[PDB]
DNA sequence: AGAAGCTGCACCTTCACGGC
């Protein structure tokens, strides 16, 4: 039933000290939780004054520089840290590790409401943007476009906005503005199908995904063998550890109206298509799932394939 | 009494390694180390000595080391959702941590 | 009653990576098609010149060592020979929202926070923080290395309004020195369009851009990164560079700490010079931290003797502490 | 009082990779558009030069001493047939604040060093020091291999004030010898100003030129590059001369090193000459290190003599502590 | 002459080698 009306789509946005730590097993591109949290940010930002709903959101990362170098010897890569202040008497403070990255990504996200008919037609998007102008996107400052030789506009193209050969013509002039990118696509069916392929008679832990994410060299009667597009691991979500508590009874929690839990990350596959092989830009969207008296606090692009 | 010689070997094992690494010529604190790391006072204060918990999937001293939150022992429920899986918890059994 | 246990501030006055192009000075107009410094390897033969260990070794492997040579690689940026200028640019996003803390348990001592922040913008608005602010992006502190052996430094400042420019403020950043804050006139109208963007109305997007007249094929310095050297020959190299687009450039947190060190106000011979804003007040130059808890001027007692306990400071020292809320931070317990 | 753990000394007198151009003498002063000296990869034939190793010791394989051509890749910087001068040309910046430390830990060991590095130079200022500065910029040291069959050489010494001269020498370099330090008025006024230049007093940018007659078409010697990788062979060049732009080069920390040997004071037989200042005083090219800690003359013992025990050594190795701290580095626990 | 908070000190503790 979460079904948009419409996709505003946020130009080429970038992104100076991201998270490039994603996930305690996996790092580089940031979580899909982040994009999602940002555009229910937005939404609970700007979205309740024009009366409309912004659910869903692409990811296209048109560029990536991560702040990495690597150990002159080794064939792993080590994060290029911050420097501290120090504690309190004068003495270099212990370091924790943050992976930092410049992101370039454009999003297009999908607008809901009945705050549309036909009066906001690019002011909705113009007041999305420069509200949105003054936000971070992962643990990254977004750099409002400074002034440059070009400026770089956004978009709100409507699905009942034209009729079918306008349909897809809009949506090839959607997809000609962020084809350099990549769409990011939650791929469940696709790790459920190595896996059942790969379970002939011996069980797994969590090799059903490591080893999508390797690359094998393997000798068949050197070899080696394919996968379909970048199939990456990215962390889908939480599960529940704990039942989860009222308001008044964890102690140091954000606030105290909230119910808290204690969670761990899910893992699942992802991949990195090009947006002009997605043959519905309807879909390619994440939405979250939280089944919450079970745990599962899940993110993903549903109605794919 | 079948075990006894196992904990004493550990016990003087310790105290070897403590009486090594001493760099020590005077000041007498061998008579001290034979005291207390030697006899079975040294399960006394190691029973005195607490801190641990055994965890499994919870530690929170990664997400910036000076913080004295709370720690969980409680290995999560498999998802029901075909597809995505986590936390080793399908075969191959894990140690456990302990803080 | 109680203090929050958990209380965060977000950082306002957020600036970006300062991206630096050399080119020849009085062309500062045309300064769109000047090309980016870049970083180079260049390995370098040097002496044993650190002091030796002289515990569990031999003299002759010492003196041997310090009689051979010693072979390392660094980065290195330089301008070129036909380029005596250093442009370095930069954004700062002017947030808005001030005293709102992002993080907080208590609804008391969120209201209560919020009514001190409120008394303290009625009595005293950003008057003087947006000074010394506006001092620090005038003169070119934000070139730290880059700015003891030039001979003329120029800061253009441009308020970008909607897709174009407001305002333009030229500075001579040698002029305005480094220890003192002065009262000019364009000086407050930048220190009044900082308070403007920080009162919660707007969010303020400015560029600076910083000539500095360094000299003919001189050495710049990008701002080094961190790599700890604990591991398989992670420190053979002894020099990093951080570069951004093939680009050298600073660090967005030195950019912070450069227009930041705006605390005149310490009990160790403030004379001496601004230092930057942190809880238990630290310079890593000197490598002491003043405004100690043995004290009473730390950032944590002066906030909940505030907030708390209903007492104001000094009013030279409810600056600093609105300074650390404006400089953000983890606090609590 | 003890030594801060981490002790960090920024470089004064910095100077540029000196760029090399080529033209006729007597065409000193129109030598601005000349040619620059490019570098030529050649490929030689020659012969086993190299002593024999016991795996070539067979008398079946000592045939590599009698037929193998030994087929090296090397480079080249010659002058053109009709042009007999080499020009080299290089930037110096003279910043001064020598004994501020840009890290420093104990800051009580800060304010000491500082109180005895101030009463130093208001015990006797950068004279000596300087002095010995501007006789290795005047004889022309920092070509190093290019002058030592040069008919005549003659340096030009412009005071950029902006971005014209303010005041030029100009020096006859094989006059000025590269053993003693004489005096001269044009010597004792470049002296003073590069001391003006040391005191913080000024902003002290020298353009240095140097012509040197090599001859019709002779071989010049920039930098050769360092290659920090090990063992190879067969396709490895062995010789890689530094170039910037297409333009044979002389390294900046090469030209540091020429004008830094102003070390006439270290206890072994001082008839030799000028070495220069580091500390456990090196040159490792002679495979002796001079001042050796077996010594109580080397740089760290006079500096936490003069620091921590104040006990001040004698003027000379006073002045040759302050040229350490001149130059820069790493030093404490 | 008894209570709270701060500081100083002790206690724990080392690897396997060559680009879809």
């Amino acid at each position: 039933v979460t079904d948009p009306e419409a996709l505003l789509l946020l130009p080429r946005l970038s992104i100076q000290n991201a998270n490039a730590i994603s996930s305690p097993l996996t790092w580089g591109f940031p979580s899909p939780g982040a994009f999602t949290g940002f555009v229910h940010a937005l939404q609970r930002r700007v979205g309740i004054s024009l009366d409309i709903e912004l659910d869903g959101v692409g990811i296209v990362c048109h560029r990536f520089e991560a702040q990495i170098s690597q150990p002159a010897g080794k064939r792993t890569k080590v994060f290029n840290l911050t420097r501290n202040p120090l504690n309190r008497d004068g003495s270099t403070a212990a370091i924790v590790e943050e992976g930092r990255a410049h992101l370039e990504v454009s999003l297009l996200l999908g607008v809901h409401g009945d705050g549309l008919d036909d009066h906001p037609a690019q002011e909705i998007a113009r007041q999305v943007q420069e509200q949105a102008g003054a936000m971070r996107l992962a643990g990254g400052s977004i750099l409002p476009w400074c002034n440059e030789r070009f400026p770089a506009p956004n978009a709100e193209l409507l699905m009942l906005g034209g009729s079918d050969e306008q349909r897809r013509k809009n949506q090839r002039r959607l997809t000609r503005r962020l084809l350099p990118g990549f769409a990011l696509v939650s791929r469940e069916a696709l790790l459920q199908q190595h896996l059942e392929t790969l379970r002939t008679t011996l069980p797994e832990a969590t090799t059903l995904d490591a080893l999508l994410d390797l690359c094998r060299i393997n000798f068949e009667p050197w070899q080696v063998r394919d996968k379909p597009g970048w199939l990456v691991p990215i962390p889908a979500g939480y599960n529940a550890l704990s039942p989860l508590y009222l308001p008044g009874e964890v102690r140091n929690a954000r606030d105290r109206e909230t119910p808290l839990r204690f969670v761990e990350n899910l893992f699942g596959l992802g991949e990195w298509l090009s947006p002009h092989r997605v043959a519905a830009l309807s879909d390619l969207l994440w939405y979250h799932h939280a089944e919450p008296d079970k745990g599962l606090y899940r993110w993903s692009t549903p109605r794919f394939v | 009494q079948e075990l006894r010689q196992f904990i004493e070997s550990f016990i003087q094992e310790r105290l070897q390694g403590k009486l090594d690494k001493l760099q020590p010529d005077e000041d007498d604190k061998r008579q001290t180390l034979l005291a207390t790391h030697r006899r079975e006072a040294w399960l006394a204060d190691a029973a005195r000595r607490v801190g641990q918990l055994q965890l499994v999937t919870h530690t929170l001293k990664p997400i910036h080391p000076d913080a004295r939150g709370s720690n969980l022992h409680s290995l999560p429920q498999a998802p029901g959702q075909p597809g995505l899986a986590g936390s080793h918890e399908l075969g191959d059994r894990l140690v456990s941590d302990v803080v | 009653l109680s203090t929050a246990s958990v209380l965060a501030f977000e950082r306002k006055l957020d600036p970006s990576d300062a991206l630096m192009s050399a080119g020849a000075w009085a062309q500062r107009d045309a300064s769109q098609e000047w090309p980016a410094v870049t970083v180079r390897e260049k390995s370098v033969r040097g002496t044993i010149s650190n002091r030796l260990k002289t515990k569990d070794r031999d003299p002759a492997k010492l003196d041997a060592s310090i009689q051979s040579p010693n072979l390392q690689t660094v980065d290195v940026a330089n301008l070129p020979s036909d380029a005596d200028t250093l442009k370095v640019r930069f954004t700062l996003r002017v947030l808005g929202g001030a005293g709102t803390p992002s993080a907080c348990n208590d609804a008391a001592y969120r209201d209560k926070l919020l009514q001190t922040v409120a008394t303290y913008v009625n009595d005293q608005g950003f008057a003087e923080l947006a000074r010394r602010y506006a001092h620090n992006l005038a003169n070119a502190r934000f070139l730290w290395r880059n700015r003891v052996g030039a001979e003329a430094v120029e800061v253009r400042i441009n308020h970008i309004r909607q897709g174009e420019v407001a305002r333009a403020w030229r500075f001579d950043a040698l002029a305005i020195g480094l220890r003192d804050f002065k009262a000019d006139a364009e000086l407050d109208a930048l220190a009044e369009l900082i308070a403007s963007g920080l009162s919660g109305s707007g969010h303020v997007l400015l560029e600076v851009v910083a000539f500095a007249r360094i000299g003919d094929g001189q050495e710049v310095f990008p701002s080094q990164e961190l790599i700890l050297d604990k591991g398989d020959k992670k420190g053979q190299k002894s020099k990093t560079l951080y570069s951004v687009r093939d680009a050298a450039a600073i660090h967005s947190q030195k950019i912070g700490n450069a227009l930041r060190t705006i605390d005149t106000w310490y009990p160790d011979e403030d004379g001496l010079g601004p230092i930057a804003v942190e809880p238990y007040g630290s310079v890593t130059s000197q490598g002491k931290a003043y405004r100690q808890p043995k004290q009473k001027l730390d950032f944590y007692t002066l906030l909940d003797n505030w907030v708390l306990r209903d007492e104001a400071p000094a009013v030279e020292q409810q600056h600093y502490v609105i300074a650390n809320l404006i400089r953000g931070g983890v606090f609590g317990e």
